[PDB]
């Protein structure tokens, strides 16, 4: 019974805490990355104009 | 008649040596081969004028093409004969009927209602949907969007609202203006046929814009619709319900134009002015003090990646008053329509409910059903985590309640028109399976009269 | 020309959205207003290259082009300050919206329509306070006007004027009529009840003071855990549908301030409509005057001209400063400063400027900083040396609810109070949806002392403990999510129930309940003491060998009694504090 | 001769362009005489042909181009320095703000100063006891060091800065610190906290204050820290004082630079910040330390708030690349009730080696530091590994480290903003916490010290 609860804890700790952390930490990074790519390209267009 | 086209760079065109040209003025380019392409002044300056042609600048000979300035913005010829007719995204007839004879032409951008002249939304619009009319009530003159996703039956729900929506105790004073933005041919035919199949065309005006149409015609479509909508409402005294879809397609079109004009990309690639641009549309809804009639808007959009934080649903949410949300959990469970009432909300519902508008038990049962369905849902999410033995006996019931609530109450089918009195009646039946001693939102006076 | 000569007339050379370029403007200055085009739409000059001026138009520029005239007014963006301003609903540039509708005979906002902010033909009764032959300077009061039955409109000497009062007398006047003559060093200057002031320039004070006195909002979660002081500034950022409007409306209705300046900056038109209809129907049972008779409303909705959003913010704060100088405690509310910043970004694109953060102009941060620093507890100018305050309540609308965005972060750099609105709380019907874990108030320690002194009780100790319980709750909920609630010790299970009571019986508050909508300072105290008392009495009972399940099941009656204590009338306070004895004795019979 | 031109070409924001101009030098101080007679000082940013670009400190509000004139003073922005500045309070440009007597300048100084010859430098190694254990032991501040505080909005960095200033002293000496305080775009309350604190301790009479508040013009913030540092270097090297410099908020300074940068339409670096942010910041922070043969010294403690609490933001990242370590405050420790909220792990002092040890503090300073650091990192690791997997899920020796980490934060780091620990107390306290760990785990301390100090 104790082994089940220890295992249950880790299943829950991973399913509710660890994975969702990863899931949109990823989502955050990918959108921050695309945010900057689009920022840099807008910079270079102005620099070409000047 | 200026034969002086200076530059052509992509979609943009510079016309020099002009006079009396205004900002956002509609233009007309006659090409060398007798073709006609309308356009719009983006930036007027000096003798020069930077215009954007709707159809594109392909095949145009600068030397032999002439440009005419029409001395007015993008306008819509309106009439009371528009009801029963199907137009394109620019007001042109597409339903092989007679050319409409406009009472007058109106700037599609319209004018802004003085807030001290603006009349607060009031009175009730029966949609025929229980999940809306009771918990999430559509008030006359309110903007209430549907937040959906790809593959979700928001087109079925749209058509269902379009033909079932009605005002009680009113004859032939209600109308639906349906605006289709950047949708496929087959998806447009679905709407058009269903409209004339149920006869809903006989009280509707349809502005249909396809996906392979110019992006400027796409961003112009809801403006064409709302112009005809306000005309019918404020100048003919009608209760107009405007249904628009897909607003995600609208925003993408705006993002395409924005990039075409070398504009600085805002958050997630969309224009920095997306909020404002959306506001100039959604705020066209409402009521005016001293005027019969109203403009009620239901914008429909798909949330990319089912992300409510995406600019398009997020900025819409900051503008509109409520939101009707469709979830894949309910759609995969065959709930029609798949409306999740928990994240859904209508801010003005109180102004369209209660005795004289609906029955006197509208408010109490709403609070009661919503609070109960919350416990039932959270009883279900407990049974899946800690098993069915972690549920007390009182939580037996809320679980079963929430299931019946979805399969009987929310799920009505895309072709079942429930009157509000039917809806409320069904509401009490579901509360009947709950012990009376736990209905603390509803007072004893209502319990003794309606509870079976 | 042609034998005659008049004033300088500008000529439009370009129209690009809200940005208009006009040549032949050499006589004009930066930050000066001008009528643009045939229609003569209001515009402000922001740049000047030789005779060509960059103009920022606060109206729609559609249907305007090059060649049309431009006429400078010679003065900056000012507001009209004088009797007739209270209870009025202005636009972004202080044009009376009610008069607008009647003059134009239209329900819609046209353009190029010039309207004086105030009624210049309304007779007011001026009452002289000062005797003739007295030395005056900026700020000094020469007399007052009873604009409302409770608010005296104190006519004070304009800035830049110093001398002796030569002629003064009470009587009926308009705000154009000379009520007083001052013998300055320059000569004889006439003073009217009305004065103008540039909205972008802060109104002069003697000095700033520490905002140490807490404002009574009546909203328990605010007044207790995240208090705002008179002169303090609060940020209210949150996603859509978190009910920021209700929070702001509550602060408007129940704050112990003399005057409210509500600023609808680029938001829903309906919410401005809701104000003008509801506010005059909210009567103070003591004063007998409605909220609208101490409210100045500025409305520039989301679909109104964009540039006017910035103007609405400055119009508001300047009017707030005006009444502050009278020795009044004012509340300035901006809903929402996010749309003000969006207006800045709009122009910045047109000016072909280089963005700093998320497309916003590099000067955004300082624009905000200069705004909130215009608020605070001050000593007003004048020999009177009177004290006035301006309390700023600013809503922020961060995209996606993400408060890492520039406007929120730039605001949180200068203001000391952060009321973080939560969407998940909004869905769970938890109102006000203020995240008690994330939200903070850097006035909590100072208010804590003010409370302990005025109540003569350990209030700051009570607030600290209640807040400790709430944070301990969030730590326990993590564990419950992992191992289940069954594993928690009876001491930790008690903590969840005490915190639950804090959330459900104290933190939650219905703005639409005639009793719950407002909670007095002492009622707040009595409620919190009761809830905390339950925890202490129970926790000491557990040490006496009592179990959680018996204590819990044997207190259904009295825990419940705590739940309705929020609905207990202010007159009948004893019914709340009487629970302390009931709890203690109910616990005792369980211990046996 | 007064050089003045009535030929202003264009006015855009804080920038102004003057044409038909002669003999004007780069970085020259200028005065704009506005049509109303108001004087607004400025600075030449760029000179080409008969044209000059200038930045107006007070801004260009209400300026008429035709009727305004620009005076060129024939020298860079200078500060009238004097020992009479002690006890005085100035605004962002060094002008009196406290309504006191007129300062009679001993001499005038280019606020840019001059780079100290690296051979002329005297290596700073004199231990400053701050009283804060998290600093004095683990991130030791020495006299002449640039050691900034990395904070965030809503964090108690002003409390830390004031405590350091109150308790800073060297050992075996009756010396004190002349305090030069620079306020950069900070609010009134933020400023009055320091004002009231300096008065309640009398430090106000040992201090010079340059105040640029949040309602002051943003462009003034560029001159402000150079004013302070010019005052510091003067008092230190020409008046033989040990000067403690405190500058906040350095973030506001950087964002001022970007404003001008953006206004000039310069080629933007990251987030709009110019490509010369590192160099520009360095010319401030490198203005500190000791000089061979001179008795004085400059000790810089800049304060910046990390935007979005992210130290990979340009402002804190570049600063960290310049200054000699950093003291980072985390929001997590602040909520925990830690005073001061110093996170020792990402914190650093690059001048702690030669400043501590035998004769400076104690022979066991370096050893216990490295051992407390190692144990805390391991203990904090175990703490987070127990909050997510439970107390029973962790090794028996690691729970000890977890009990250590908690005790280390609550008893060692957390000491209060009004507590002055001697280095001897701090070190003895450190050994107290090492005793709760087994002797075999203390692998960074040699048996010499373990036998002598471990209880």
């Amino acid at each position: 019974a104790e082994e089940i609860e220890k295992t249950r804890r880790r299943v829950n700790a991973l399913e509710y805490m660890t994975i969702p952390q990863l899931e949109e930490t990823i989502y955050y990074i990918k959108m921050k990355l695309e945010e900057n790519e689009r920022a840099e390209v807008t910079r270079l267009i102005k620099v070409k104009n000047m | 008649e200026y034969r002086t086209i200076k530059e052509v760079v992509g979609p943009l065109m510079a016309v020099e040596k002009v006079s009396g040209v205004k900002y956002e003025e509609l233009i007309e380019v006659r090409m060398q081969n007798g073709e006609i392409r309308r356009g719009q002044v983006l930036e007027v300056q000096e003798d020069k004028a930077m215009v954007q042609i709707f159809e594109g600048t392909s095949g145009i000979n600068l030397k032999n093409s002439s440009v005419r300035f029409l001395g007015h913005p993008l306008q819509l010829g309106v009439s009371e004969d528009m009801i029963g007719r199907v137009f394109d995204g620019l007001g042109r007839p597409k339903d092989n009927g007679p050319e409409i004879l406009p009472e007058k032409y109106l700037d599609i951008n319209g004018e802004v209602i003085n807030p001290i002249a603006r009349d607060y939304p009031d009175e009730f619009i029966q949609t025929g949907i229980s999940a809306i009319d009771h918990l999430n009530t559509l008030v006359r003159g309110q903007k209430l969007p549907v937040f959906s996703g790809s593959g979700l039956p928001h087109k079925e729900l749209a058509a269902q609202i379009a033909r079932q929506a009605t005002v009680l105790d009113s004859s032939d004073d209600f109308a639906v203006v349906f605006a289709a933005i950047g949708i496929t041919f087959e998806e447009a035919e679905f709407f058009m046929e269903d409209f004339r199949q149920t006869g809903a065309i006989d009280r509707s005006v349809m502005f249909m814009n396809l996906a392979n149409d110019p992006a400027i015609e796409r961003i112009a479509t809801p403006r064409m619709a709302l112009t005809a909508a306000e005309y019918l409402a404020y100048e003919k005294g009608m209760h107009v319900l405007v249904i628009m879809t897909d607003m995600t397609n609208y925003a993408e079109a705006l993002r395409e134009i924005s990039a075409a004009r070398r504009e600085v990309p805002g958050r997630r690639g969309y224009p920095g002015y997306l909020y404002t641009n959306l506001a100039t549309l959604f705020e066209r809804a409402g009521r005016i003090r001293g005027l019969k009639g109203s403009v009620t808007q239901i914008p429909i959009l798909t949330m990319p990646e089912d992300d409510k934080t995406h600019p398009i649903p997020d900025l819409t949410g900051y503008i509109t008053e409520g939101q009707i949300i469709l979830t894949r959990e309910l759609y995969k469970s065959g709930i029609q329509p798949p409306i999740d009432v928990l994240p859904s909300l209508s801010r003005l519902k109180d102004k369209g409910t209660g005795a004289g508008k609906t029955r006197e038990d509208h408010a109490a049962t709403m609070n009661q059903l919503f609070a109960a369905y919350a416990q039932g849902k959270q009883a279900k999410e407990l049974a899946v985590v800690l098993g069915e033995s972690a549920l007390s006996d009182i939580d037996k019931i809320y679980a079963k309640f929430a299931e019946r609530f979805e399969n009987e109450y929310v799920n009505q089918g895309f072709y079942t028109n429930r009157t509000i009195t039917e809806t409320l009646d069904l509401g009490w039946e579901l509360l009947a399976m709950l012990p009376r001693t736990e209905l603390k939102r509803i007072k004893d006076d209502l319990l003794d009269k309606y509870l079976p | 020309s042609s034998g005659s000569s008049g004033m300088q007339i500008g000529k439009i050379i370009k129209v690009s959205g809200p940005l208009v370029m006009a040549e032949n403007m050499s006589e004009a200055s930066i930050q000066d207003m001008c009528l643009v085009g045939d229609l003569g739409v209001i515009g402000e000059i922001i740049e000047m290259r030789q005779d060509v001026a960059s103009i920022q138009v606060y109206e729609e520029t559609s249907g305007i082009g090059p060649g049309e005239p431009v006429r400078s007014t010679g003065e900056a963006l000012s507001v009209e300050l004088g009797p007739g301003i209270i209870s009025q609903m202005f636009d972004g540039i202080q044009r009376p919206l009610d008069t607008f509708m009647e003059v134009t005979q239209s329900n819609f906002l046209g353009r190029g329509v010039q309207l004086p902010a105030l009624d210049h033909e309304k007779q007011w009764w001026f009452e002289a306070t000062i005797e003739e032959g007295t030395e005056v300077s900026a700020g000094d009061i020469i007399g007052y006007v009873d604009e409302t039955k409770i608010i005296q409109h104190k006519i004070m000497v304009p800035n830049g004027i110093k001398g002796t009062v030569q002629k003064i007398e009470s009587g009926s006047f308009t705000i154009d009529d000379p009520i007083c003559v001052i013998e300055t060093e320059q000569g004889l200057k006439e003073l009217t009840m009305m004065q103008k002031w540039p909205v972008r320039r802060g109104r002069p004070i003697k000095q700033k003071l520490n905002p140490d006195v807490p404002m009574i909002t009546g909203q328990r979660v605010i007044d207790t855990f995240f208090p705002v002081t008179k002169g303090g500034a609060a940020a209210v950022p949150g996603p859509f549908g978190a009910g920021k409007t209700v929070v702001q409306h509550q602060i408007a209705k129940w704050s112990d301030v003399d005057l409210v300046v509500y600023v609808g900056c680029g938001e829903r038109g309906n919410e401005m409509t809701d104000v003008v209809n509801e506010f005059p129907e909210l009567i103070d049972p003591n004063t007998g005057e409605s909220l609208m008779e101490r409210t100045v409303l500025i409305a520039n909705t989301s679909n109104m001209p964009v540039a006017a959003r910035e103007a609405s913010i400055y119009t508001g704060i300047t009017i707030a400063e005006y009444f502050r100088d009278m020795g009044y405690d004012v509340a300035i509310m901006a809903d929402s400063t996010s749309r003000w910043a969006e207006a800045l970004r709009e122009m910045s694109g047109r000016l072909e400027e280089m963005p700093g953060d998320e497309g916003y102009p590099a000067y955004l941060g300082s624009r905000l900083a200069e705004y909130y620093e215009r608020s605070g507890r001050v000593i007003a100018l004048g020999s009177d040396q009177r004290e006035g305050s301006i309390t700023a309540i600013s809503a922020v609308s961060p995209s996606g609810g993400d408060i890492s965005e520039p406007v929120t972060q730039n605001t949180l750099r200068v203001v000391k109070v952060f009321w973080g609105l939560d969407s998940s709380l909004a869905q769970k019907r938890h109102f006000p949806s203020i995240n008690w874990i994330q939200s903070y108030s850097l006035y909590s320690t100072e208010v804590g002392r003010y409370m302990d002194q005025i109540l003569q009780q350990d209030w700051s100790d009570m607030v600290t403990e209640g807040m400790r319980i709430l944070q301990e709750e969030e730590q326990l909920n993590e564990i419950v999510r992992l191992v289940g609630i069954d594993s928690l010790s009876d001491n930790d299970r008690l903590t969840l129930e005490v915190a639950k009571s804090i959330r459900e019986d104290y933190l939650q508050q219905n703005a639409f309940d005639d009793v719950d909508t407002f909670t007095s300072r002492e009622k707040q105290f009595n409620m919190l003491k009761v809830i905390l008392t339950f925890g202490k009495e129970a926790r000491k009972a557990l040490s006496l060998g009592a179990y959680f399940n018996e204590i819990m099941e044997g207190t259904v009656a009295v825990r419940e009694r705590i739940s309705r204590s929020k609905y207990i009338p202010e007159e009948e306070l004893a019914k709340i504090s009487s629970i302390n004895e009931e709890i203690k004795e109910t616990i005792q019979l369980i211990v046996s």
